[PDB]
């Protein structure tokens, strides 16, 4: 399926990043999403958003330029930013340094998404 | 091939191009002991050895004799070059 | 027809698109030959 | 505007120290056949 | 000169004997025609009629048995006159004659001018029927010839008395060292023997590096060595870097011309190097770059179809100064010529070519004559080192002292085993060394003729 | 040939693209005429050793020959008096004891880090059993199943697993036979080589034929592990290349497996279409009067695996613990940005990385990537 | 078309051997499995592309085989594509090429699909540069500057601060009504064994050949290689001596040869 | 119109293209499609395949 | 395969030329020029005018000289 | 004369002012005996006043 | 995520997130020829040693 | 010599009964090379037996 | 990281002198310093100061 | 070798690097003096 | 120490130069011991990864291909 | 250099070039030892 997985030498080796494709958007899919799990119980995602460690990187927002220069992002979207920092550990899922290189880089795009979320929430009420 | 000439004993064959300033270009073939001697034969035994300062030699390349038959060297100075 | 912009002072022949000047004679390239002025 | 002979190709019928290189040497003074 | 020699790698060898490396050509070849005979064996001249007029058999005499039983070979005009061979070669001594009829539907025959001596013939294919087909065709191979080089053994010697063991230098003038650079550097070591073994490893670095670079093989055309040592054996010298590089791409000149540097770096790498592999980087002197700058300047002045603006070449740049409100600067240089079809030429001015201590002939345009020499060391990639420094595995230089009661170098007072009875200590050091250039056709040089070859 | 090199390995990981891995294998196919090492004999010297044990006398080995028809009035009969000596030693190696157990080397050395990782395990086992047990019916059964693991230790759990893997696969694979054939390769070559990798998701061990492994770039090491570049060349079944590589072969590549025409594209043809004449020259240190084609007359496939140590840029990062004033060190890849204003200092290192590749036949380029089993 | 090969012998050379002797100033084991599989690989490459038909207009073959059956040989790529839009020039001129490409495109093509890729040799790419350069030399209405063409650009060099370069190559010409004529080099036109007539401007005179395959769009391939389903290549070993027989059937097909235009020098004809 | 120098920078008659043959590869070609006469007159074209 | 022959020829309408072959008799040196020369497609253009053998014991001397003037074209 | 030279050096290279420098000091392989030697140099000084 | 291996007859259940990839794998087949006119059991071998 | 077997990259529908019979008319009267890569010849083994 | 350490032979050997660099001063830092430890619990150091045995 | 891009019609000698045009002549700078053509 | 941890090797006796021992049967009495070997390029980077400069990685990288 | 560079030094004068001059000496003048309790290398190599 190639999305965040390396299916070589007979086995299914992953780094944790969950590329969720083939669904469609939340309005295009009749189930309003993918429903990856029952935990909120309807955890719904779309064709673009990507999950690492139960944190969903949304594909609908964009990258503000003040949030781009600090934390040093590469993509134009928060989902596309996590789709670039995993490119080392996509081909090396079992490495000790690429695991630490992934968990550190996914924590930056996590805290970059929350600062864009908190700034949008503060600007909407104002 | 120990005939008795200056560079180590063997005969050396050279291909020379030039451009006679104000006159034109040409080809030249010579046996010489040095490539300096090859351009001193054009200034001595050439066509324009009287006006010896007009010889502007631009290439002096050696021919090595092959074991068997064949065209060794060739040089054309065409009219549209001149 | 053919416009020439350059006049060269050379004992050898210039390029075909430039006018030859040498010691008192002028030549210009026309129809594959060097046509003199006089 | 003229060539000069840099190689000649003859048949075999027209005819141990140390090795500098262990593989063979393809010279530039040779035509190479074209697939 | 030593920085230039360390830009080449080093190979390790087992012996000091001769070494050989074997070069190879292609397996594909066309064969020149000797003679062509008609149906009954009568040779065809140029003022004759056509030969294979009604798909009638005729002959082709070739100077070597190269073609096979049922193949199709072609003349100078491929695919227009296809010649199917009939039967194996009948050997007229060393030659080979084939029975041959036309193949590609030709019902008028081959003209008599297409069957002369000198015409080349190459194999295309060996067709058969669909039904009951018999064996046709053959397979050809190719062979290696060898190249050859050997080694060169140098030596040094210096002698001091045994009085100079710990002779302190009361420096009236400060004692200086000779550097490898040529500079006299100052030193402050008060002992004399620090300036004795430093000038003998200065000098041994100068002896090796002139033997690796500047070599003169003294093997004769009859395979003999005429220069004999003091003991009676032959002093054998192997070629250096600057003798092995000139054996294939010999080129000499008086007047530099760019049209012969560009049409000879394209003749040798015509369809053998790819479009990205034709970067030819010229090593030259400082004055060889000024001569190269003028000839590109003379070349782009012949490009009259283009005009060369100030706005792009920027030969008159604006500068700021107190003398004027809009003050100008001036100066330009041509350092790169891009030939048609991917061939580029770049200048690398190296300080090795301008050394006036070894280079003594002056050029008429100033500077030493060795500055105007253009060397393209590396043409393409080779998959193995083309130029390398042959060094023997295990032959560390024998530091060797014979001495008497004192040794001023090692500093030994009292000797149990005496060579002789005098206050002396001599150094003897010697190195067996050579170089090897595998493909001197991958290296194009351009030498001024005033160096006299 | 006539143009290649080994590609530059001091690159960032983004520049090691699909063609760069393909250039490494196309270089590996060049070095198949050659097998030279500092602690190995030649392949001809090894292959003459085996055929003395398989009953072939090569008459060009014991003398100068001044033949090729197999008749003792012009040849020599061979009498296998060496086999009965080596068959004692491989009959005894089977009968020695095989109790190869993972042991804790210091079984009374329990640390706080070994105490922390044990508590993370039993908390994770406690988190599972609340989900599996449905409202106290077998929660008291799952509790007593893990209560006896409170007296275990972390080195005991890791020794239980490491023995539970080895006890199964010695009895499945018949690993005692593998080392018994590999002993026979050691009294004949002097070289006993084994490969362990993952195929089909399960681990496997196989003895490498010493006539088919090229151990490059070692440092007079007795060990084979210390090499930088190993090429395993063999002729596989077409079923084995789908037994191994089914999950990475494209539908283009299974048409080359099915219909397999002769090719010259394997580095013989250059970019300017020149054909390379030094490919059709096999050596005489590698073959003789007793290898590069993609397939065999038995209908097999040539499979060429290259294992090379590429170089990887990593970063050594000094940070501080927030709670205690203790400096700490970590290793991060080159795509890690250091969080300054935390005292975070960085130094960049270049570091080995085990890469692999596989060329099946002439077209099929498979598993050109960093080797996913890094013996870290 | 059906081709066969053999070799009477195993790794060693035999009676057909050649040596290559280079001219410098001071003047293994053959893998017979690989030369037969290469010199039959090139027998099929010459049969597919350089093939000749030996049929009448009556259907009869003219050349018979060793068994009395007729040798069936079909035409190659360079004989099927040399039946239409093929010209033989003595001197190259853009007056002939910009007009032959236009009348082929004034009567066959819409104005958007007029992209003509000249597949030519290497020395014929220099011949295409110099004759566009003489065409630009006569465009005296527009003066060409270095600001647009940039034949003299600035590169960074150690020798001088303001250090220039030189060099350019015309590789395209855009005739009126949108005839865009590109250029690339096939390496097989500089074939030194096959091409024996030498051109006076350097090369092998087959490099000076311009071939326009792929005229327009078709909705299918025009030129392709034919093959028999299953496995049409054979092999065989006849033991005495050992004769390595091989046999194969092949074919090429040009559906519309009026959709292929070629320029051949007139020294390679008749 | 020799009163105006018509340089190549404004018309882009010869314009740079990217090919594998050369790092600085050039093209050629142009076509006059329109002629604005004096006093307001423009002359455009409409090339029809009907003609 | 015996001697060496240096030739001065004149290509008609194009210009002059100098050449050197290795042949047994000087008619064969014209054969190795008319068939292996650069004007192979126009082999009738060669009009050879002087052939002389490389006689070694001078070993310092010109063997062919041929200039092209500005008034010949 | 090394380099294998048989016909000698011309007399126009052996005039007054022709400069000569050390290249290297070659010996044979079997049973060599001592060659070559080592050179030294020294500096100068200057002066001033008031 | 969980992985399953289905034959080509199985249609992909999209809109629930199923991504598919198509592999070619081995299959043990069997057949018997008795005499020359009897052809029997030409089928996949029914003991699949999976 | 090559083991020319029928085409196996088919869908399961196109493995019809003539295809299975064509795969099984590949085993009748075939002659091959006498000894395989790891096994001696049959005329050798019958001499031993 | 070269500050008071000797990272050699694959190991990290120190003499205890801790070079607390690369952060910045107490004023230009957002967290008022580097905050190496919690003991006064906000124990702050800057880019210039150096500690040995918890003495700055 | 010495290009003269411009031509200046003037009764005085205009410049070294321009071609002087008078009534019935056309002079240019050579050998340090003005040489007329024809 | 190699790789942070202790390691033990046996030394090839032909590839060790023991200087300045005073007629002593041991080797630890020596004042100057030089071990010259031909290490692999992978063992240079195992042992000296933290002390090689990026210039020195290039010299390991630009070494000529003697395979 | 003459001998091994002066070891009777203060620790601050053992700079980057003092250590390199020591190590360059081992590259050059350390091949020939009159070992007092060892055999020659050519003698030991014959034994192996
Ligand atoms: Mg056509």
């Amino acid at each position: 399926a190639f999305g965040g997985w390396l299916n070589t030498q007979g086995g299914d080796f992953t780094n944790g990043v969950t590329f969720i494709n083939e669904g469609g958007s939340h309005e295009e899919n009749p189930y309003q999403g993918i429903q990856i799990g029952v935990d909120g119980a309807p955890n719904l995602v779309e064709q673009g958003e990507v999950v690492y460690d139960d944190y969903v990187f949304s594909d609908r927002m964009e990258i503000p330029d003040d949030i781009r220069k600090e934390y040093k992002l590469r993509g134009k979207t928060f989902a596309k930013a996590a789709k670039s920092a995993q490119r080392e550990s996509e081909e090396r899922p079992n490495d000790p340094l690429s695991t630490k290189g992934l968990q550190a880089a996914m924590e930056r795009i996590a805290t970059a998404q929350e600062e864009a979320r908190q700034r949008k929430e503060a600007h909407r009420e104002g | 091939v120990d005939v008795g000439c200056a560079p180590d004993g063997a005969m050396q064959l050279w291909v020379m191009e030039y451009e006679v300033t104000g006159i034109g270009k040409g080809c030249a073939m010579c046996k010489a002991i040095n490539p300096q001697q090859a351009e001193m034969l054009l200034k001595s035994n050439g066509i324009y050895n009287g006006s010896s300062y007009l010889y502007k030699v631009t290439r002096i390349e050696q021919v090595i004799v092959p074991p068997c038959n064949g065209l060794m060297a060739e040089q054309v100075v065409t009219y549209k070059d001149v | 027809m053919k416009t020439l912009r350059t006049l060269k002072i050379s004992p050898n022949a210039p390029d075909i698109n430039s006018v030859w000047l040498y010691k008192g004679t002028m030549k210009y390239f026309n129809n594959g030959e060097w046509e003199t002025i006089g | 505007a003229g060539k000069l002979g840099k190689f000649q190709m003859l048949g075999f019928q027209h005819w141990a120290p140390q090795k500098a290189t262990n593989l063979m040497v393809q010279l530039l003074a040779f035509y190479r056949g074209k697939s | 000169l030593d920085t230039f020699l360390n830009s080449f790698p080093t190979r390790e060898f087992e012996d000091d004997n001769e070494y050989y490396w074997d070069v190879i050509g292609s397996s594909r070849r066309n064969i020149p025609l000797v003679e062509a005979r008609d149906e009954n064996g009568v040779v065809v001249a140029a003022n004759a009629a056509n030969v294979g007029v009604g798909t009638s058999p005729f002959y082709l005499v070739f100077p070597e048995d190269w073609f096979a039983d049922g193949e199709v070979i072609v003349g100078n005009l491929n695919q227009v006159y296809p010649f199917r061979i009939l039967g194996d070669a009948r050997m007229e001594g060393t030659n080979a004659v084939y029975k041959v009829e036309l193949m590609g539907g030709n019902t008028q025959g081959v003209p008599a001018e297409r069957l002369q001596q000198g015409e080349r013939f190459s194999i295309e294919f060996a067709p058969v029927e669909k039904e009951l087909s018999r064996k046709v065709g053959d397979v050809r191979f190719t062979s290696p010839v060898s190249m050859r080089n050997e080694w060169t053994t140098i030596r040094i010697q210096h002698k001091v008395a045994g009085n100079k063991l710990n002779k302190k230098l009361a420096m009236g003038i400060p004692m200086v060292r000779n550097l490898e650079s040529g500079k006299q550097v100052k030193d402050t070591a008060n002992m004399w023997m620090h300036y004795v073994d430093w000038e003998v490893e200065l000098q041994f670095d100068e002896y090796k590096n002139n033997a690796m670079a500047w070599g003169t093989s003294n093997r004769n055309l009859n395979g003999e060595y005429m220069n004999f040592g003091k003991s009676g054996n032959a002093i054998k010298t192997g070629a250096g870097i600057f003798e092995q590089t000139e054996v294939a791409n010999t080129m000499y000149y008086n007047t530099f011309s760019l049209k012969l540097l560009e049409d000879a770096l394209y003749e040798l790498s015509a369809s053998k190097l790819a479009m990205d592999d034709r970067l030819f980087v010229i090593k030259t002197g400082e004055r060889g770059a000024i001569q190269f700058h003028k000839e590109v300047l003379k070349t782009v002045s012949g490009w009259t179809t283009f005009v060369l603006d100030n706005n792009s070449t920027r030969v008159v740049e604006k500068v700021q100064s107190r003398l004027h409100s809009n003050a100008l600067s001036a100066g330009f240089q041509f350092v790169e010529y891009k030939a048609p079809n991917g061939v580029r030429v770049r200048l690398d001015v190296d300080p090795f070519y301008d050394d006036p201590v070894r280079n003594k002939i002056l050029h008429p345009m100033g500077g030493v004559a060795f500055s105007y020499r253009y060397d393209i060391w590396y043409i393409g990639t080779m998959d193995q080192p083309n130029i390398f420094k042959c060094k023997i595995k295990g032959d560390n230089e024998y530091r060797g002292y014979q001495w008497g009661i004192r040794n001023p170098f090692t500093g030994q007072k009292g000797n149990p085993y005496m060579s002789f009875d005098e206050d002396s200590a001599v150094i003897h050091r010697m190195a067996t060394l050579g170089v090897c250039v595998l493909d001197p056709t991958r290296t194009m040089s351009l030498i001024p003729a005033i160096l006299q070859g | 040939a006539d143009f290649l090199n080994f590609p530059r390995q001091m690159l960032p990981f983004s520049k090691k693209t699909k063609q760069w891995r393909k250039d490494c294998l196309l270089w590996a196919n060049q070095k198949t005429f050659f097998n030279y090492s500092l602690v190995r004999k030649s392949v001809i010297h090894k292959k003459i050793n085996y055929d003395l044990l398989n009953g072939r006398l090569h008459m060009s080995d014991l003398e100068l020959v001044l033949i090729k028809a197999a008749y003792i009035p012009d040849r020599l009969q061979h009498y296998p008096i060496m086999n009965s000596k080596l068959n004692v030693l491989r009959g005894e190696e089977s009968k020695r004891v095989f109790d190869f157990k993972v042991v804790v080397t210091n079984p009374n050395a329990i640390s706080e880090i070994e105490d922390n990782k044990k508590n993370e395990l039993l908390q994770r086992l406690q988190e599972m059993i609340t989900d599996t047990s449905i409202s106290e019916d077998e929660y008291n059964i799952k509790l007593e199943k893990l209560n006896d693991y409170y007296t275990y230790e972390w080195q005991d759990i890791r020794e239980v697993r490491a023995n539970e893997l080895l006890n199964h696969y010695i009895k499945e694979y018949d690993i005692p036979l593998i080392f018994n054939n590999g002993f026979m390769d050691a009294m004949t070559c002097g070289e006993e080589i084994y490969q362990c990798d993952i195929v089909g998701g399960e681990p496997v061990i196989e003895r490498v034929n010493p006539l088919k492994i090229r151990i490059f770039k070692s440092g007079y090491s007795n060990k084979v592990e210390d090499a930088d570049m190993i090429i395993l060349e063999d002729y596989w079944s077409p079923g084995r290349v789908i037994d191994t590589y089914y999950d990475v072969l494209s539908p283009k590549d299974i048409k080359y497996i099915e219909t397999m025409p002769d090719y010259i594209g394997q580095g013989a043809v250059d970019q300017m279409d020149n054909i390379d004449e030094r490919y059709g020259f096999v050596n005489q240190n590698m073959i003789g009067d007793e290898s590069l084609l993609p397939y065999d007359l038995a209908g097999n496939l040539r499979v060429l695996r290259l294992y090379w140590k590429s170089k990887r840029k990593i970063l050594k990062v000094k940070s501080y613990d927030p709670e205690t004033g203790e400096e700490e060190w970590n290793f991060y890849p080159e795509n890690y940005v250091v969080n300054k204003e935390a005292g975070e200092e960085v130094q960049s290192f270049w570091v080995n990385e085990a890469w692999e590749g596989t060329m099946i036949g002439n077209e099929i380029f498979v598993n050109m990537r960093p080797r996913l089993i890094q013996y870290n």
